[PDB]
Parts: structure tokens; C-alpha cells; sequence
């Protein structure tokens, strides 16, 4: 299993996504198009901001 | 293709292509059926020869 | 301002460029739900109005 | 380029936490496994493996 | 049926069972052909004797 973490703009959650392009699926992070996993966001404006 | 994302557009020409490979099998199936209406005739001549 | 429901105001864009990766900073929408286009690749096309 | 995030922003703009987990389902010797018990082998009678 | 639930099983099997029965069918039809073009021979056969 693999865990990846960071943290995003609320707009952009929904670009992490297989077949997705943009701004943060472009330069910054790219799933795969024959992805097989699990997504998790959650919101952090609390602690993080 | 150029209007979808992949993950629909899987979806939109799977649909074509069963509909084309349903539109081919008929064509090949009423050949068979000819074929042997051309044979009973090619062996009655043969014989009448 | 925005109109009433009522008396809903509609405005006519053509003959310029159209970038719709620039709205995603005009507004805090989340969705940006599409029917007959995927968002991905509207930047990839050409409408008449 | 870095973020502003503050809670001035509204929904779509506020920070989110985001988590990929990554799996791959192959026919390899597994490691990570879930929570279940093993029970004895049986050989020469119809069963469900 | 172990990797998807039932609400999506029924409609990954529904893909599979359309197949197959397509696939069978055509077996049958071209044996309903070889089986004319056998039994002409044998009337063939028939009459010469
Ligand atoms: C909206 O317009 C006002 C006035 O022109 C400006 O102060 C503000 O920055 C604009 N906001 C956006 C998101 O463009």
C-alpha cells in the first residue's frame, strides 16, 4: 500500500482525478489513467490557515 | 473524443462499437445463406452439363 | 447585483477569446457541473455564441 | 507560487487536507492482509477455498 | 462480486452475460448452416446408392 499526503485549494480537489487536467494535475501531481485506489480531503481551514 | 474526458468516453464509443459489430455480423450471415442458394444452382448447371 | 429569478437578465458574449480557467478566481464555487461538455476541454474548442 | 489561505476565504478557497491511498490488486505473495482467520487445510472433498 | 458491491456487480455481470449469449449464439447459427450442406450430401449419397 502507498499513503500520500498534502494539502490543496478547495477548487482543486476536484482534479485529483484520473483523466483530470489543470493546474494541479498538470505540474504538480498526476494520477495515473488506470488508477486503483482510494481519495480522501477533508477540510482544514481551522489549522491551517 | 475531443468533446470527453476518457473515463466517458469509454463509455460513449462502447456504444458504437457493438452497434457496428451487430450491423457487420448480419451482413455475413445473409452471405452464408446466399452462398449456398448459389451452389444448388452452380450444381444443377454442372450436372445439366 | 443580480437579477430576480423573474426577470432573469441574459447577456451575449462572442468575437473574443475565452479562457475558462480564469472564472475559477472570480467566484468560490465548488461543483461547476456540465452537461453537454466536459469542463476538462473547453478550452479546446471553438462555439459561434 | 504560494497560497494566502485565511479564513476570510469562503468554501473553495479555504485549505483541504488531502490523503491518496494507493493499492494494486495482482496475483503476487501478499503482505498486507485484512482481519480474518485462517482455518485447517482439507484435501480430497468438495469445499470452498 | 468480491471487489464491487451488489448495486455494481449486477451491472459488471450484465456486461458479461450480453457477451457470452452473443457469443453463443452465432455457434448455433452457423451450425444450423453446416447441417443443410451435411444433409444435401446425404441425400446426394442416398440416391446414388
Ligand atoms: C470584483 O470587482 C471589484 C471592483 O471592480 C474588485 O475590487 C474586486 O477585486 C473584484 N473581484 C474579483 C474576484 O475579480
Amino acid at each position: 500500500v502507498y499513503a500520500d499526503s498534502f494539502v490543496i485549494r478547495g477548487n482543486e480537489v476536484s482534479q485529483i482525478a484520473p483523466g483530470q487536467t489543470g493546474n494541479i494535475a498538470d505540474y504538480n501531481y498526476k494520477l495515473p489513467d488506470d488508477f486503483t485506489g482510494c481519495v480522501i480531503a477533508w477540510n482544514s481551514n481551522k489549522l491551517d490557515s | 473524443l475531443s468533446r470527453l474526458d476518457p473515463p466517458e468516453a469509454e463509455v460513449q464509443i462502447d456504444r458504437l462499437i457493438t452497434g457496428r459489430l451487430q450491423s457487420l455480423q448480419t451482413y455475413v450471415t445473409q452471405q452464408l445463406i446466399r452462398a449456398a442458394e448459389i451452389r444448388a444452382s452452380a450444381n444443377l448447371a454442372a450436372t445439366k452439363m | 447585483r443580480f437579477a430576480s429569478v423573474y426577470a432573469w437578465n441574459r447577456k451575449r458574449i462572442s468575437n473574443c477569446v475565452a479562457d475558462y480557467s480564469v472564472l475559477y478566481n472570480f467566484a468560490p464555487f465548488f461543483a461547476f457541473k456540465c452537461y453537454g461538455v466536459s469542463p476538462t476541454k473547453l478550452n479546446d474548442l471553438c462555439f459561434t455564441n | 507560487r504560494s497560497y494566502g489561505f485565511r479564513p476570510t476565504y469562503g468554501v473553495g478557497h479555504q485549505p483541504y487536507r488531502v490523503v491518496v491511498l494507493s493499492f494494486e490488486l495482482l496475483h503476487a505473495p501478499a503482505t498486507v492482509c485484512g482481519p480474518k482467520k485462517s482455518t485447517n487445510l482439507v484435501k480430497n472433498k468438495c469445499v470452498n477455498f
